[PDB]
């Protein structure tokens, strides 16, 4: 269909290859991201498809700022270019204004980005879409950016494999009033159930946006909420 | 077919079939003849005529006191390299005063026609062209065409209908050696009379002649000129 | 469909019914009708029925069959279609999903599917032995098709058929219900208010998926429960997600 | 199936980019399998060498390179992409030699190698490169790091790891060898590269069929094995 | 082929591509400027529906160019986002230049340009989004503009474009209100006509977003309307609609 | 073999430059005749309705007091063509101080129409006649969108050209006056290209050595209307 | 025809199917040998004659690319006309900037890396040739590189191209180049050409040959085969 | 090979998007302008103001210079951006030049931008055509059409748009060889046209006047429904 | 045309599933590698009584092939 090619309109004014990307999205590792009362927590799965995999030796979870944390659902390389861009560009304000950057600005930045990925007739879009958690004025903000380039606020959601039901979970069991560890308890419950095999410390990570700072836990305290606990 | 739209697509075959349409291209051309003695390099157009009260179209240009050429092709592509030529032997007088080497010319030539055979959705230079010149290491003739390929040959013949030419060149190479230019420019012409059909033969019209030397800067001698050439040559038996 | 329902009533059933006013007015009866809606909301029961009541012979052929693999084969099944139609005393004529062959073209083989629009419509404009003669066009989504059918000589109505409201989910439960073994206790309109857009025919299915409730359990019997959890089922759209449901298409 | 893979930039109705899949076979290229393991204090690549002539000169033909002198760097892939990428792997290292004043660390390298594999994916310009590299090096006393380096433009560390053509059984080797409890000395690295190639192979390995490059923290020093090293392991293991 | 590019007209002379755009622009959550005096207001209810879309700037459909000056979308997100940011910017060089609020037709037209500018050239997409202003200057003051993908414009009292959008409309011209049809009138008939377009029975709150421009001292105030206001507009609109069932 | 004229045809023929040639042909006829009196140029308008000014359509032209033209095609960039050859003449003569040979001025207008796929468009759709005088002889000259271009003594080009040029040839001889091919030329085109002659459809402009004023032909037809 | 249309797409079976149509025109041409003797390189060539028309020792094979660089090439004749052109070009700026000359591996890695991203892009095509390059350093050693059209560069005792890869590896599998020199290496080569349908089909044909040594002061000359003819002699004995 | 572009010909040699250019001209509404004995009139029709859609925004008559005017028939868009283009061109030309604009100085140039405009790939032509009329014919009233060909022709009255076919006509019935005398007898002639075309409702007349010497003049609909009334009077007579 | 008659398929399918007439006993059987896809108009109530998953064997269900098998 109307996919081959990205500067044209279908006759229902449909982008087609830019929901080809949405498809992309969703197919990849599952992550999800909750607003809590006073954190944001991203979680996200990282199973190695083998022993060889270090499980020690890559990341997921990026903090873009000392208050911004960054988690995707796609393939790893465009997340790199983003992640990559979004550092700069956090940097770059900070340059400019001498004030960390708050999350909706730096989101929209972001989103931005992924939208001047969406035209010409010799590119394609970012195969992935982006959970940010921030701090801004003392305010928590989770927000998804998606290949479209147009961005959403999320006190939660979820995408990946077995996203609807990640919406599910998080429609029935949250509330905005939930402490911190709730919440991290909530954000590896619906890991779980989004999930298709065993959950360690090696097999997830996680980061909270605090309003003092942001920080991507360690594999020992993923574990502690992934086992003995839930 | 699937493979013939651009020179950048190779064929199964290991061959580059739009530069072969280049070379139809070029055949479509009428006949041109090159010849050189050790003492002259002449070469010889066959001016294609279009009507009874139009001018027979030049088919042989002057762009050095020391170098010419005889075009088979697209006029427009062959002039515009006759006006690279002008650029470079001019540019050459400039830096060193020097009259430019006719092979390093026509070198210059083959790898500039290289660029397009390689890249897309740019034309190969669709003429044949034959170059006659006199240098300080002999005379010389060269062909080139728009496989970016350059040739040098002591008797050639490019265009439609040349096999008869090209066979009577192959006999007279023998003679041609140690020729003199009355010699080498009669039999260049009996050459041209050779493409022609039987009842179209040499004449003011249809024949263009130009002549390179050790003691003569190279002319192109059309009209008038060609009268005193033609005349006493033998005419055409059935 | 009271409304449409009624419409059609006119358009169809007068000339066809009670050609003498038609006569007595002197104009040439009106030959078609287009219908035009989300796919499942009862177009060709609405064909069906009208044929059934106008007492007059119904033949169909979806746009689809019309296609076929080779040139000259559409313009034969249309004219022998219509030689059928004729020679089957008064009758309508259906043919669904004619924007399959009716739609923009001018994009440019091709071929042969404007050969068989202009062959459809230069059999509907000649106005061919059109004593008791008429046709029935259905099309999902009208905007698809194209004007050359809808130009005043030529098929004269459109009807359109929005997805059925309260009141319209009401009576296709209540008929879709009749058959099926009901109990005491239900409360069928709480149900119809819990699916909101329904397009008739997906409450064709939650009559169908409540009654397979009560089947897999070997129950002969329907419940309010049954119906509750068969709507679920029916929802689907849940589908949709943050892929443009309110980005780009939002 | 025909449509979403004429063209690299080109998504299809799942999402698939079948032309990196697409590059990924030609990494296959019969003939290398560039295993390596990660020990205590050691890092280990070894190269299966096989030469279809004998006129050909052997140095010409290594697939061994370093960029650094504590960083060595192996190859599976089509030859002339292959000297391709470790040539931009030298004009990165250089850059980043003379920018930041020290050499670059492997993970950084893979991570710009990766990069601009990425961005030939994203972008339709160029093609990207069918190749995989595979990277050892030392990192300031905190240990020795293997890295996988592919045309997707995707990264990962390792205990060990092995792109070749017994994928599966390599992999499942090198698997079983990490996953049943045993130490790590050089030598012992050394023996369960040389084992996992010849298990999975089943030829005789005499030397000249296999390059061997190391780096080791107490001569952290990248360098090829001598013929004369690879046979005295290849007796190791076969005694 | 003809609609694979922006560059190739119909044999009869149209552009498919502008068609396909408001075709798109069919889809968009309903939006409307309305009719009014001394005021003018842009209600848009937004599309988004789910419990967990936090909405937390209040407001995703209305972007204020100026405190005299605000805008609508209605079609591509990620385009309406960088227009509207254009928008911003060409606001900022007409002010930068002449430190003179910009005339509305003025900031128009030259959004419209640069749209036409985008569609006319090749290899390059034209923009889906349909969008309204309304705004306050010194040629005209109250003005309410309907722009276009090709970059057309025009000036309407009141219009609506999105779902339902030949419904709004028409029905905006049945109960057509001028003269005396001040602010508060036309905060009813939007309440109505959203009533009328949307398929909610009791209009929630959180579905609609609504704006308005009130000359403040002629400093001009846009407001974006809050939870109670909205809330007492459609209460207000659902015992009218029973007052009306009272004559019976 | 479509796309443009970066195709070679199996037989090396362009298959983009011969529908320029049609383009050619579905242009107004016109007419050049070469003497040693003076060189001269027809026209014919075809002139949709006479409520426009005849003179609007320059389907004759002149670029210098010593040089007219004519032409037939698309003619939208033969004008453009002719502003190339005003700007040579002006150009070469403000510099050089010697008048341009008319054979130049074709020469550069053909480089200009080699700027298609010979750098870094389309061929310019039409095909001109040019009629000048100068210091070493009067001439006529014949262009066409291939760039390639011949001096003639007698010229047609346009629709009908087949036939005109049939006419013109066996009227053709070498030491005409100009009067005796002017009234051939125009009875010619009176029989096979449209009808009688008048003001508001036919065109003639002439130039000889010695006169660099009125090139044209304007408000004095009527002595040749009632003695053609 | 699948997805084999241009050098930018992984056709399938990932080998593009482009590059190796390049090497199919490879095949086409005539063959080139090169051997390294104890102390130098020679490289032997056939070259078709047009006709009794052509112009003897015309459009040749042999091309030099720096003072002490020699190159011989098989397949389009333009193109490996170019190839000696941007050759040269490496080999000079090398000269200029290093201030001495360049070892051959550098100079053959460089042009490999031509050729190798020209393959690449999809507004141009892999180059229709593969050729040999051939040089002495008197410091150290001698040196031999041999490039096809993907760009893989490898090092050789005896190469040849052409279309008589694998006969023309087998003629010179048994010579003693592990000891022998180059004097009399120039008439093997002669005698191996020869060997290989030197007039058996195609009627006629030109003969060159390239040499660097240390004996030969480590530049590049072309043969004077003129002096007796010894190889020519040989050659022609070849005849049984 | 068929049209399906801009820059190539099919056999016959003509550019059929330049023909689908002049068609897109044709859907568009009417446009008929005249040039009197010292005067040009022009009226538009096909307002069709919808209630909400006052109708002064859409600005169907612009004036594009100290003295010119007009709008371009087609699509609308491009004719605002050869307004804009119109403007820089007589504004930059009037201070440049040692002598102010000439209209036929401006009509060459809309012509030429058109010609430039289509003569490339990947730019669409404008689909507009346009009536010009001016001042300074030395003077003298003139008018010109320009059409998206990118050409230019001088007309004593023409109409383009929805009734070309038609108003044409009209003009070859009755355009008076006779220099208009008292030039509301040429508005009369020409509103009769402009609203004949547009059923004659007397609501779309929208009217400028310029005497060759003036600046821009507007008619209000009551004065030009003056005019009506006197055209009406004068069909009357047959009785 | 190849998407268009694909489609057009499709919606044949579609009309000959809801198309049978009563009292005939036909049953339409469905297989699939992936079912991620498909549109959702055949998991429609209406035409959807049983979505039956069928996975690659694990234990006990490799025992069980593998016994009756061999
Ligand atoms: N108002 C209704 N009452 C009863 N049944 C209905 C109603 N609307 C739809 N249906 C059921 O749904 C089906 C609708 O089919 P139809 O609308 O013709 O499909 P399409 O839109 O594809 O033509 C009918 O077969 C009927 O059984």
């Amino acid at each position: 269909g109307y996919s081959f090619s990205l500067t044209t309109f279908s006759p229902s004014g449909k982008l087609v290859q830019i929901e080809y990307a949405l498809a992309a999205v969703a197919g990849g590792a599952p992550s999800v991201g909750i607003k809590a009362a006073n954190g944001v927590v991203l979680a996200t799965e990282k199973k190695q498809k083998s022993i060889l995999y270090d499980e020690r030796s890559v990341h997921k979870v990026e903090p873009i700022t000392k208050h911004i944390g960054l988690v995707y659902s796609g393939m790893g390389p465009d997340y790199r270019v983003l992640v990559h861009r979004a550092r700069k560009l956090a940097q770059q304000y900070y340059l400019v204004y001498q004030e960390p950057i708050p999350t909706a600005q730096l989101v929209q930045r972001v989103a931005s980005v992924m939208q001047e990925y969406t035209q010409s007739g010799g590119v394609r879009p970012f195969g992935v879409s982006l959970l940010i958690c921030g701090w801004n004025e003392g305010r928590p903000y989770l927000f998804q950016s998606d290949p479209s380039g147009a961005y959403f606020a999320w006190k939660a959601t979820a995408h990946g494999k077995n996203y609807v039901n990640g919406k599910t979970f998080l429609e029935k069991r949250y509330n905005e009033d939930l402490e911190l560890e709730d919440a991290i308890h909530t954000a590896i419950l619906t890991l779980k159930e989004s999930f298709e095999g065993q959950m360690t410390e090696d097999n997830i990570e996680v980061g909270i946006c605090n309003e003092a700072g942001f920080r991507r836990l360690t594999p020992t305290e993923v574990k502690d909420y992934l086992a003995a606990i839930a | 077919n699937q493979y013939d739209n651009d020179v950048t697509v190779w064929s199964p075959q290991g061959r580059i079939h739009q530069i072969e349409y280049a070379m139809e291209a070029v055949k479509q051309g009428s006949a041109t003849v090159g010849l050189k003695s050790k003492t002259h390099a002449v070469l010889v157009a066959l001016k294609r005529a279009q009507s009874e009260l139009a001018a027979h179209q030049k088919k042989i240009l002057h762009v050095d006191n020391h170098i010419g050429i005889s075009i088979a092709g697209l006029t427009a592509d062959a002039r515009l390299l006759c006006n690279f030529m002008r650029q470079e032997c001019l540019d050459s007088r400039f830096v060193f005063d020097r009259p430019l080497p006719v092979s390093r010319l026509v070198s210059l030539i083959g790898s500039k026609t290289q660029i397009p055979t390689q890249r897309y959705g740019r034309r190969p230079y669709g003429v044949g062209l034959l170059i006659a010149g006199y240098d300080d290491m002999g005379p010389h003739i060269f062909q080139t065409c728009p496989s970016a390929n350059y040739f040098d040959c002591r008797a050639m013949s490019i265009g439609a209908r040349s096999q008869s030419a090209r066979t009577y060149l192959e006999r007279h190479m023998s003679e041609f050696m140690e020729c003199n230019l009355n010699e080498l420019v009669k039999h260049g012409l009996r050459a041209l009379r050779e493409t022609l059909p039987a009842e179209q033969d040499l004449t003011t019209k249809n024949v263009s002649i130009g002549i390179v030397g050790k003691d003569l800067e190279f002319t192109i001698y059309d009209d008038d000129d060609v009268s005193p050439f033609l005349e006493g040559l033998e005419e055409r038996p059935q | 469909l009271d409304k449409q329902i009624k419409e059609i009533k006119e358009v169809i059933e007068l000339p066809v019914k009670h050609p003498e006013l038609f006569e007595a007015l002197g104009i040439a009866q009106p030959k078609g009708v287009l219908l035009y809606g989300p796919p499942g909301t009862g177009k060709t029961l609405l064909a069906r029925a009208v044929a059934h009541h106008t007492d007059c012979t119904f033949i169909r052929v979806s746009g689809s069959e019309l296609v076929q693999k080779f040139i000259g084969e559409g313009a034969r099944m249309v004219r022998e279609l219509f030689v059928m139609a004729r020679e089957h005393a008064p009758s309508i004529i259906f043919m669904d999903e004619i924007d399959s062959i009716g739609s923009s073209r001018l994009e440019g083989g091709d071929s042969e599917v404007q050969r068989t629009m202009l062959e459809l419509l230069n059999q509907l404009d000649g106005f061919e032995a059109t004593k008791n003669i008429k046709v029935i066009m259905a099309t999902n989504r009208i905007d698809i098709l194209d004007s050359a059918l809808l130009r005043p000589g030529r098929i004269d109505r459109k009807i359109e058929f929005p997805p059925p409201n309260e009141e319209a989910r009401l009576d296709i439960l209540k008929i879709h219900s009749r058959k099926m073994n009901l109990t005491r206790g239900i409360n069928l309109r709480k149900i119809a208010e819990l699916m909101p857009g329904a397009s008739g025919a997906e409450v064709k299915g939650v009559c169908t998926e409540a009654g397979m409730y009560a089947l897999r359990e070997r129950r002969v019997h329907v419940t309010q429960e049954d119906f509750e959890m068969a709507v679920a089922k029916v929802m689907q759209k849940d589908s949709e997600k943050n892929m443009s449901i309110k980005k780009l298409w939002k | 199936s025909a449509g979403f893979d004429r063209h690299i930039t080109i998504f299809s109705p799942e999402g698939r980019l079948y032309q990196v899949e697409y590059a990924f076979k030609a990494i296959n290229q019969g003939g290398l399998t560039s295993v390596a393991v990660r020990g205590k204090d050691c890092a280990v690549i070894v190269t299966q060498k096989k030469v279809p002539d004998k006129l050909l000169d052997s140095s010409t033909v290594t697939h061994l390179f370093k960029i650094t002198e504590n960083i060595g760097c192996v190859m599976t892939g089509m030859t002339a992409d292959s000297r391709s990428q470790v040539q931009r792997a030298r004009y990165e290292a250089a850059n980043w030699k003379y920018k930041y004043g020290y050499e670059i660390p492997v993970d950084m390298l893979c991570k710009r190698i990766a990069d601009i594999s990425q961005v030939y994916t994203q972008n339709a310009e160029m093609r990207p490169l069918g190749c995989c590299m595979i990277l050892i090096g030392i990192d300031e006393e905190q240990g020795p790091q293997v890295y996988k380096c592919d045309p997707a433009g995707y990264y990962c560390g390792f205990k060990a790891t092995a792109a070749g053509v017994k994928q599966t059984e390599s992999t499942s080797f090198l698997e079983k060898k990490v996953k049943k409890k045993f130490d790590w000395t050089f030598e012992q690295t050394v023996e369960t590269a040389i084992t996992c190639l010849s298990t999975v192979l089943s030829i005789d390995f005499k030397p000249s069929e296999i390059e061997v490059g190391v780096v080791t923290v107490e001569n952290p020093k990248f360098r090829i094995l001598t013929e004369a090293e690879i046979d005295a392991h290849l007796v190791a293991l076969a005694e | 082929r003809y609609d694979s590019r922006t560059t190739i007209f119909s044999p009869e002379g149209r552009l498919y591509q502008v068609e396909y755009a408001m075709e798109a622009i069919g889809h968009a959550g309903t939006c409307l400027g309305i009719l009014a005096n001394d005021g003018v207001l842009l209600a848009a209810e937004r599309r988004n529906i789910h419990k967990l879309l936090d909405e937390v700037f209040f407001s995703e459909k209305i972007y204020k160019l100026n405190e005299d000056m605000a805008c609508s979308v209605a079609g591509i997100t990620s385009d309406a986002n960088v227009l509207t940011n254009e928008l911003r910017l060409i606001a900022q060089r007409y002010l930068l230049q002449y430190q003179e609020p910009i005339p509305c037709e003025q900031l128009v037209t030259a959004l419209c340009d640069i749209k036409q500018a985008y569609t006319q050239f090749g290899g390059k997409r034209p923009f889906g989004v349909s969008l309204l202003y309304i705004g306050w200057d010194k040629h005209y003051g109250f003005q309410l503009y309907q722009s276009d993908p090709s970059g057309n414009y025009g000036g309407w009292k009141a219009t609506c474009i999105g779902n339902n959008s030949a419904a709004a409309v028409s029905m905006l011209k049945q109960d057509y209100k001028e003269g005396e049809m001040t602010l508060k009138s036309a905060l009813a008939l939007a309440i109505k006509v959203l009533n009328k377009t949307m398929d909610v029975s009791k209009l929630s709150a959180e579905k609609v977003e609504i704006a308005t421009l009130t000359r403040e001292n002629g400093k001009t105030v846009i407001r974006v309307l809050k939870q109670k206001e909205v809330e007492q507009l459609i209460k207000k609109h659902e015992e009218e609609e029973a007052k009306a069932e009272r004559e019976k | 073999y479509d796309r443009g004229v970066n195709t070679f045809s199996p037989e090396g023929r362009l298959f983009q430059v011969e529908y320029a040639i049609e383009a050619i042909k579905l242009g107004s006829t016109a007419i050049g005749i070469q003497t040693s009196e003076g060189v001269c140029l027809a026209v014919e308008k075809r002139i949709t309705s006479p409520l426009m000014e005849p003179s609007s359509i320059e389907k004759i032209v002149e670029i210098d007091a010593h040089i007219g033209c004519a032409m037939s095609g698309l003619i939208a960039d033969a004008k453009t063509l002719i502003d190339k050859a005003r700007v040579e003449t002006q150009n070469h003569w403000f510099t050089y101080n010697e008048t341009m040979t008319v054979e130049s001025v074709t020469q550069a207008v053909s480089n200009l129409a080699l700027q298609f796929g010979e750098e870094d468009s389309r061929p310019f759709g039409v095909a001109l006649l040019f009629g000048g005088v100068d210091e070493k002889g009067p001439q006529l000259f014949h262009m066409d969108p291939s760039g390639t271009f011949v001096q003639c003594d007698a010229r047609a080009i346009g629709s009908a050209s087949e036939g005109a040029q049939s006419s013109l040839q066996e009227v053709y001889h070498k030491s005409m006056t100009l009067k005796e091919a002017i009234k051939s030329s125009l009875i010619i085109l009176k029989q096979v290209m449209e009808e009688k002659l008048n003001a508001t459809n036919i065109e003639l402009a002439t130039v000889q050595p010695g006169q660099n004023f009125h090139m044209f032909t304007k408000e004095e037809l009527e002595e040749v209307i009632k003695d053609i | 025809t699948g997805y084999d249309l241009s050098a930018s797409t992984f056709s399938p079976d990932g080998r593009v199917f482009q590059v190796e149509y390049a090497m199919k025109a490879v095949e086409n041409s005539s063959t080139a040998i090169g051997i390294r003797c104890k102390d130098g390189v020679v490289f032997g060539v056939e070259k078709l004659v047009l006709s009794k028309l052509y112009e003897e020792g015309s459009n040749k094979r042999l091309f030099n690319v720096d003072r002490h660089v020699g190159m011989a090439v098989a397949g389009l004749l333009a193109d490996a006309r170019s190839l000696a052109d941007i050759a040269r070009e490496e080999a000079s700026n090398f000269r200029s900037n290093f201030g001495y000359n360049i070892p051959l591996k550098h100079l053959a890695d460089r042009v490999a890396m031509y050729v190798h991203a020209y393959t690449l892009y999809s507004a141009v095509r892999p180059f229709g040739c593969s050729f040999m390059l051939g040089s002495y350093s008197v410091n150290d050693g001698a040196q031999l590189y041999m490039i096809d059209p993907s760009g893989v560069s490898y090092g050789y005792w005896g190469c040849a191209i052409g279309k008589a890869r694998q006969a023309a590896k087998t003629e010179i599998e048994k010579l003693q180049m592990k000891e022998m020199t180059c004097r009399d290496i120039v008439k093997e080569v002669a005698k191996i050409i020869y060997i290989v349908h030197d007039e058996v089909k195609d009627k006629a044909f030109e003969l060159e040959l390239s040499w660097v040594g240390e004996l030969t002061n480590g530049r590049h000359e072309i043969v004077p085969k003129d002096i007796r003819e010894e190889a020519e002699k040989y050659a022609k004995e070849s005849l049984k | 090979s068929y049209d399906r572009a801009i820059t190539v010909f099919s056999p016959d040699g003509h550019l059929f998007q330049v023909e689908y250019a002049q068609e897109a001209v044709k859907k568009g509404s009417t446009a008929v302008g005249v040039r009197g004995r010292d005067i040009v009139v022009l009226g538009v029709e096909k307002k069709s103001v919808a209630k909400l859609q006052d109708e002064r925004t859409v600005r169907k008559i612009c004036a594009l210079d100290d003295n010119v005017c007009m709008a371009f028939a087609g699509l609308t868009a491009d004719a605002r951006i050869v307004i804009n283009r119109a403007r820089v061109e007589c504004q930059s030309h009037r201070l440049t030049v040692e002598d102010p604009v000439t209209v036929e100085y401006i009509t060459r140039y809309i012509a030429s931008l058109k010609q430039r405009y289509t003569q490339s790939n990947g730019r669409r032509p404008f689909g507009i055509s346009a009536l010009i009329v001016g001042f300074d014919f030395d003077g003298t009233p003139r008018l010109y059409q320009t059409d998206p060909s990118g050409t230019y022709h001088a007309w004593k009255a023409n109409a383009i748009g929805r009734g070309a076919k038609s108003v044409r006509e009209f003009l070859e019935k009755n355009y008076t060889d006779e220099a208009i005398e008292t030039d509301d007898l040429t508005i009369k002639l020409v509103i009769k046209a402009l609203l004949e075309v547009v059923q004659s409702g007397g609501k779309n007349i929208e009217l400028a006047v310029m005497r060759r010497d003036q600046s821009l003049k507007i008619l209000n609909p009551e004065e030009i429904e003056k005019y009506v009334a006197e055209i009406e009077k004068e069909k009357e007579e047959n009785e | 045309g190849a998407d268009r008659e694909v489609q057009r398929i499709l919606l044949e399918l579609l009309n000959q599933m809801d198309g049978f007439d009563q009292n005939v006993n036909v049953k339409v059987i469905m297989a699939t590698n992936r079912a991620d896809t498909l549109d959702p108009a055949l998991l429609r109530p209406g035409r959807l009584d049983r979505k039956i998953e069928f996975p690659l064997p694990d234990r006990r269900q490799k025992r069980l092939i593998f016994s009756t098998i061999t």
